[PDB]
């Protein structure tokens, strides 16, 4: 077996099959970071720190020796525990397709949600600087009138164009302006048409982020690197519950600084 | 000579 | 090697490669005169002028004898140099992504500039005109209420099409006026989608330009020679900074006074 | 070229082979380590830190998650400048076998006693452990009496065989140690041969360290990764001297307590 | 699917 011990658990083969079909379609809507972001292919459990090529002044050892140590960027484990009932387990292979994998969903919104924000906030704890904190091009607040928001954008996009950065552009929405962008209607215009007309890319819902991003999606310059993709293992379980996790190894970094302009509110 | 230049010592 | 002594400088492969992508994807973001004139092919390091094909009264050697001289525009090299750590250069081939190119990128912007404010607003020192003081059509003012640039977009389509230009239309806006297309909305209605109905050509991200330009992409009316495109040459380097530049060699001709219109605020 | 810019020093072709040579041959002289420990094939450029497989407890993105950092032991580099006078690199091309090359020599005994120190006695400023500190065996004295080496030496092979390690033993000892056991002889007996009929391995010739090891070389207990090796690269030049330097990125890893016993003075 | 799997766009 592998670490996840996954042969252990008492799971059905088609109680699997139901949890990870759950757990994937679940994650992958929350999810905003991976349709923007360029994520690596699965480096190994082994994996655990990305070089960043850069060097880092350290006592030298003796007189006549220059002595430097190599920067690398660490990978952080994160592992999103849930717990099933048996009795929902069991009654897959008896023919039931309402079994309660709500703890499976929200393990799977957990987990998007702290990717996104660890991509896009940050992750100090992890030394992962969201891209937020490290977008050198100046932020915008987002209008009282949600009228208004095709200024902002526009706005934000020649800041893009001005940074000299090129690509097709994309805007990722937070849960609230996403659904303002959706209903709003400048006498009886769809602003969300009227943005769909200034971005080349696409228009994402990012329900873990607040406010609004406008990035490029060039790519090379935002790097989501996975060490272990998500996974579900098994922890343990008496007669009556199963407690499975949600698990992954990644971290992130941004490489340009310009290539993102970042949007909020006001308090 | 004038390349790479890893004397290739390794395990003696 | 070559003028560029590029073989010189210490810069690895690695980072040559990284170099030369910002520059290109750079340069591409801040040029817009490219998407509307003619740019020829580089016609090499020996190219000095372009031939005018026009005569120049002159004294004649002795009596009988008919003497004029060969009119020619001469081209104009431009160097933009910056300079680079060696920190960041080395730091590439360790497998750093995040290297401070932002030297590069601001003579790419710089270069790109000078370029289109050479080809729309003149460089008299290049006996360069532009396409600006040359526009024979009469030009206008940009509306205060931008809810009116349909309005002055039209009159100077109709200008055009008045003075027998064909072509593809194509509308070349300041860095001011395009976020202001893009922004404004008349009643709801996006004043960028009535714009995309009246020009058969592209509505252009012109940076450098002060204004707006209407001109056809018919061919044969704006000419960007190139004797040698951008490049990216060594001049010098110590210990920690290589000091590199971005070079070209052209020069810019208009042949057709009545085949664009300015606009101004 | 590389990051070594060997191609813009004024070093002649023929120079450059001698040059290398001496730096080898002498490197290998002083360097005692990489005969007993497991050197790693050269992971390249990129290469920046070595995974140690453990986690690190670290502060939850939000709740409901169990965050980890992965563990990493770092890369670092030695650099050894040194000087060479252009007279005697153009005298090379023109036949000149006597050229001095002992700043080339130099360099190479600092870099080669700073790598043995390393393995052996720590490198705390790149948190690399000495083979000494680690060693959970009981560190034994030498003793007075050159004569009662062999005694020493077997407390230490026994001490090795009682921690349940294998492997043919080997021995290396600092310069005055293994010069001591050269020249004394037990009643005309000497005890090097003593020592030789002990030791299954090799008997090593270690100058930078100081005392005596006894460890195992069956492999898997001492590892030396080895991000790029020993090579010679180019700083900067004028009309009459050339700045060269000895570079190698590595670290140092003892995985087996047990398997090695320290030997020092008595102070 | 499989958990989950990157490169959604
Ligand atoms: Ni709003
Ligand atoms: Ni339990
Ligand atoms: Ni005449
Ligand atoms: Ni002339
Ligand atoms: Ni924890
Ligand atoms: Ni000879």
């Amino acid at each position: 077996m592998n670490n996840l011990y996954r042969d252990l658990a008492p799971v059905t083969e088609a109680a699997w099959a139901e949890i990870e079909l759950e757990a994937a379609r679940t994650f992958k809507r929350h999810i905003a970071g991976r349709r923007v972001v360029d994520v690596s292919d699965p480096g190994g459990p082994v994996t655990a720190a990305v070089s960043t090529g850069r060097l880092i002044d350290v006592k030298a050892p003796t007189n006549g020796v220059i002595a430097h140590l190599r920067a690398s960027k660490p990978l952080v484990r994160l592992r999103v525990p849930f717990t099933l009932s048996r009795n929902e387990i069991d009654d897959v292979e008896r023919g039931s397709k309402d079994s309660d994998w709500e703890p499976v969903k929200e393990a799977a919104k957990k987990l998007a949600f702290v990717e996104d924000r660890t991509i896009f906030e940050g992750y100090s704890a992890a030394s992962i600087e969201g891209i937020r904190s490290a977008s050198s091009n100046p932020a915008l607040t987002l209008p009282e009138d949600p009228r208004e928001i095709p200024d902002v954008i526009s706005q934000a996009l020649s800041e893009l164009r001005l940074a000299g950065v090129d690509g097709p552009y994309s805007v990722l929405l937070s849960a609230d302006v996403y659904t303002k962008v959706s209903e709003t209607s400048d006498h009886g215009y769809p602003i969300r048409e009227h943005l769909n007309r200034l971005v080349d890319g696409d228009i994402i819902w990012a329900p873990a982020i607040d406010g609004a991003f406008v990035l490029t999606t060039r790519g090379g310059d935002f790097d989501l690197q996975l060490g272990t993709d998500v996974a579900i293992g098994y922890a343990s379980h008496d007669t009556d519950t199963v407690r499975l996790y949600l698990q992954e190894t990644l971290t992130f970094l941004c490489y340009t600084a310009e290539a993102s302009v970042a949007l909020s509110h006001k308090l | 000579t004038l390349a790479a230049g890893s004397l290739s010592i390794g395990s003696l």
